[PDB]
RNA sequence: GAAGUUUUGUGAACCUUAACACUUAGAGGAAGGAGAAGUCGUAACAAGGUUUCCGUAGGUGAACCUGCGGAAGGAUCAUU
RNA sequence: AAUUCUAGCAUCCUUCUGGACUUUUACUUUGAGAAAAUUAGAGUGUUUCAAGCAGGCUUGUCGCCUUGAAUACUCAGCAUGGAAUAAUAAGA
RNA sequence: AACCUGGUUGAUCCUGCCAGUAGUCAUAUGCUUGUCUUAAAGAUUAAGCCAUGCAUGUCUAAGUAUAAGCUUUUAUACGGCUAAACUGCGAAUGGCUCAUUAAAACAGUUAUAGUUUAUUUGAUGGUCUACAUGGAUAACCGUGGUAAUUCUAUGGCUAAUACCUGCGCACAGUGUUUAUUAGAUACAGAACCAAGGUGAUUCAUAGUAACCGAACGGAUCGCGCUGCGACGGAUCAUUCAAGUUUCUGACCUAUCAGCUUUCGACGGUACUGUAAUGGACUACCGUGGCAGUGACGGGUAACGGGGAAUUAGGGUUCGAUUCCGGAGAGGGAGCCUGAGAAACGGCUAC
């Protein structure tokens, strides 16, 4: 199969490396699941140890943590927007780690109304306390909410876990990727 | 290759068992509490030390009576690794054997009293926090005592009760505490601890001093604290881990044989 | 500074900390340099800044080139005994080696100590710990020092 | 969850060309040594009957010969 | 008293209560750790011997010798005492 | 035993080889051979090819018994004893060989904060019709096919520690996945307001906010309000390991001097992949890396070492072969099952 070993390929000197052994199962690799958007499917691959490792193939949804507010919501995905490594993966909408993705933002907007009551577009006391405790929201995130979208980095490896998780972009990361979206335009 | 080796060979066995060269191609192979080369299997006690059994067949006939215990627990497997500072208890004869290191560098079953054969010592490998934030020792034996004192650190011994699970008496690892060696060149030697060098990176070593004022060194993995500065929790074997010299060991031996 | 296609960010610092900088203390009797703490560079593979343990060995030697990016190559010299003739023999091995941009102006023919770590690429196993400025005249590869 | 099927990767096997390696035929040419005794000279060893020898060049049945510059391992350690 | 090793005093550090400094190594010393078999070798009448790791005492019976099967050997690497020799560094 | 004799001449003294001499716990071979103890033996060339038979199977009081079996004791669920068959575990060890292979393997020496681990040993854990859930499968009976085998179809029953489901406090556990706070330490304090563990970490662990079902929280068995142990399975150590990994080390050859790269050569960033680390692999980006101390290539009648022969010291030659690694099962390649195999007394293809 796919040999991960160093017995093939050159030495540092530029010399062929002698090989007197057949391929070994512990020097294994497997074909890469370029997982994407769509309705959910996932395949348990039996690995070394007996231990199972769940290969993503299509993922609709994911758990995405807002960092500053300290909450996380289950959310549907819309599209893959940017990738650092390969522009072909954005072309096909392929979910990988470090991949920048669009997100519904109606879970966060419903929470932000309920928690604070400043909104976007007996308790009251609890809301005020929460506001004092924690709601200004960046100027760019204010514009971003108006579309009904957010931007977020995929943090999990979908191929290993069988799960798209991530975190929402904010501050310097958000200002950075807004350059290289606008530059291609 | 391809998996674990089920046979071990004679000659490729440990030397400190003292299995002979002829009279067998293979040797008994001990996994249990202890390592392969820091233990001795229960067959070669019965046939090649205590001389109860003649054959490998007869050890099965002894052990499947459920007469042999270790640590107040019946072990049915004939090739069980019974190592350093384990108690053995046979109910018929009513005699008990604590395995210590002989001064030459061999295993020997030291016979002991009935009240003494309750307890045994376990030097702790490290201390570590388990789930629900509970603390827990782990031993050289591969026990895991839990809820200790905060007092108890790494590289020091604890008297276990065995009749019950719990600890009783701690000991500390410091200068002026009695300490046997369990491995390497100076095995079977007991002396007070003078000093330890740190060497911040790998392998701390300890210089320490025999009761006839001979000075010698070992790594900390080998060193095993018995008791306080002079005196000891345990009973010791013949010679008490002095290790007298080569010409002395000659002189005492041939003086014996003339009767 | 953001040179590259992905956002270069230091792990250790959370997104809550966006002023704060992470710096490790590598230990083994090696002091953390000041330019690691003060400066704003990233490096994944730095001992003092990122996830890499130093562990096992430590190697001194002479730097012979600094051409490739964030990495050097360090000529070790040693005598090899030849027991028939009862006499020594000068050999060498070029260890290739990581270095971090806390160390400014690492010239060719400098002395450099370097600890072992996990394999970062194919050729490099070792990572730098500390450097020393010295001049060497003519060729560097001629210069035999034993350490 | 079967047969069948789509695109990938792992990839045996066979073939074309080329190079490298190793054996191997060949009319004719031209070496070396061996025989065991032949034919033609006489080159060297004595100042060996033109002292011997070197480098290089040309010539001749063959050893060899002669030109130019060296060497004594010469046949002279030597005479206004 | 020879032969070792070591404290002082001729102007000789200190931060503390063993380690930090003395440019750095090589070198030498002691020590660690490194499987046995083989090899050298302690003990022992396998009838001798090559071998082997056994045996030896004794009308005593929970047999005894709190029985023996020692020990050495195994460039590079880790550690350490040291005043020469030789590299190497430098030139408040 | 740190050893020397014959041979150039008419004779001498040299350089110098040739021949003699001795060993092998090295093969072959000739002639001869009374005894006992120990004992190498299809390695050398053909890792060429194979008739026949054998070399891996296994049951306890304790997984499943309606043999239309046995056995005298006679039991309204089941008397025991057991063929057969299903399930479990093993078959990856051992044994044999030396064709590959020259910083490869191996040796000593590190590291695993870069990881998997059946079993053993010791720990831990109420938090999600609970007097008990479901329907098929052998052997067996009936019955065929084919020239032929460890080929097997159709029909009829019946089991589980096989297979698959699955309530539960005494919103709510543990685990997975991401975000993220604490994880202190060279000194004493004052005033004001709204404490595990390493040389060393992002380690152990606790806390916060959610995520998924794809994993645990026992529908199991024997002896005897109550004890003992058989089996199952999760996490954490432990042990038997294994995979990578640091440094240093090898025979001849220069009638082999320049190799490596757009199709990974050396490095960087970000994926992917793996049990995890890595140009291991993929995108973009830089132009490096090795070499006169022998790179690259060629030869070996080359597996490496522990060792063997050899009577000063220093050496020279051998090591297929008792042990420890390594590789292979006619040549190559692929793969299932499992803790573990790129297995060959397992399978698929040329």
């Amino acid at each position: 199969g796919i040999s991960r070993d160093r017995r093939h390929k050159h030495r540092r000197t530029g010399g062929r490396m002698p090989v007197h052994q057949k391929k070994r199962k512990f020097e294994l690799g497997r074909p890469p699941a370029m997982t994407k958007l769509g309705p959910k499917r996932v395949r348990p691959v039996r690995c070394r140890g007996g231990n199972m490792k769940y290969r993503a193939l299509r993922l609709d949804t994911g758990n995405y943590s807002w960092s500053s507010q300290k909450i996380a919501k289950k959310t549907r995905l819309l599209g893959v927007v940017y990738n650092a490594s390969n522009n072909e993966l954005v072309r096909t909408n392929t979910l990988v780690k470090n991949s920048i993705v669009a997100i519904d933002a109606t879970p966060f907007k419903a929470w932000f109304r309920s928690f604070y009551g400043l909104d976007l577009g007996h308790t009251l006391c609890l809301q005020n306390k929460h506001r004092q405790q924690g709601p200004k929201l960046d100027p760019l995130l204010e514009e971003q909410f108006n579309t009904g979208r957010l931007l977020a980095c995929i943090s999990s490896r979908p191929g290993q876990s069988g799960r798209a998780d991530g975190y929402i972009l904010e501050g310097e990361e958000l200002m950075f990727y807004k350059r290289k979206m606008d530059k291609k335009k | 290759a391809r998996g674990p080796r089920k046979h071990l060979k004679r000659i490729a066995a440990p030397h400190h068992w003292m299995l002979d060269k002829l009279t067998g191609h293979y040797a008994p192979r001990p996994p249990g509490p202890h390592k392969l080369r820091e233990s001795a299997p229960l067959v070669v006690l019965l046939r090649n030390r205590l001389r109860y059994a003649l054959t490998y067949r007869e050890v099965m006939m002894i052990v499947m009576q459920r007469l042999i215990k270790v640590d107040n627990k019946v072990r049915t497997d004939q090739c069980y690794p019974a190592g350093f500072m384990d108690v053995i208890s046979i109910e018929k004869t009513k005699e008990n054997f604590r395995m210590l290191f002989d001064t030459k560098g061999r295993f020997v079953p030291h016979p002991i009293r009935e009240e003494e054969a309750s307890y045994k010592l376990c030097r702790v490998k490290k201390v570590v926090v388990g789930p629900k934030g509970v603390p827990a020792l782990i031993t050289h034996d591969g026990r895991t005592m839990r809820y200790p004192h905060p007092s108890i650190k790494a590289h020091d011994c604890i008297r276990l009760d065995l009749n019950t699970g719990k600890i009783v008496d701690t000991l500390k690892f410091e200068a002026g505490n009695m300490a046997m060696v369990t491995g390497g060149h100076n095995v079977g030697r007991v002396g007070v601890i003078v000093h330890r060098e740190r060497h911040l990176g790998g392998f701390d070593i300890i210089h320490l001093r025999d009761a006839k004022n001979n000075e010698f060194a070992t790594r900390i993995s080998n060193v095993f604290v018995i008791g306080k500065g002079e005196k000891a929790w345990i009973s010791l074997p013949k010679e008490k881990g002095i290790r007298l010299s080569i010409m002395e060991n000659r002189q005492v031996l041939l003086k014996k044989q003339q009767m | 500074v953001q040179t590259e296609r992905a956002f270069q960010k230091q792990d250790g610092v959370s997104s809550l900390g966006r002023t704060q900088r992470y710096w490790k203390d590598v230990g083994l009797g090696f002091q953390t340099p000041r330019l690691a703490k003060e400066s704003k560079y990233v490096d994944k593979k730095c001992p003092f800044t990122g996830n890499v343990s130093i562990r096992g060995r430590v190697i001194k030697g002479m730097v012979i080139s600094t051409k490739m990016k964030r990495a050097v190559v360090i000529r070790r010299n040693y005598l090899h005994f030849v027991p028939k003739y009862s006499r020594f023999e000068k050999r060498h091995k070029n260890v290739t080696c990581h270095l971090s941009p806390c160390f400014e102006q690492v010239k060719e023919g400098d002395i450099v100590t370097a600890g072992q770590c996990r394999p970062l690429s194919k050729t490099i196993r070792f990572n730098v710990l500390k450097v020393e400025k010295n001049q060497v005249f003519g060729n560097v590869r001629k210069q035999f020092r034993l350490f």
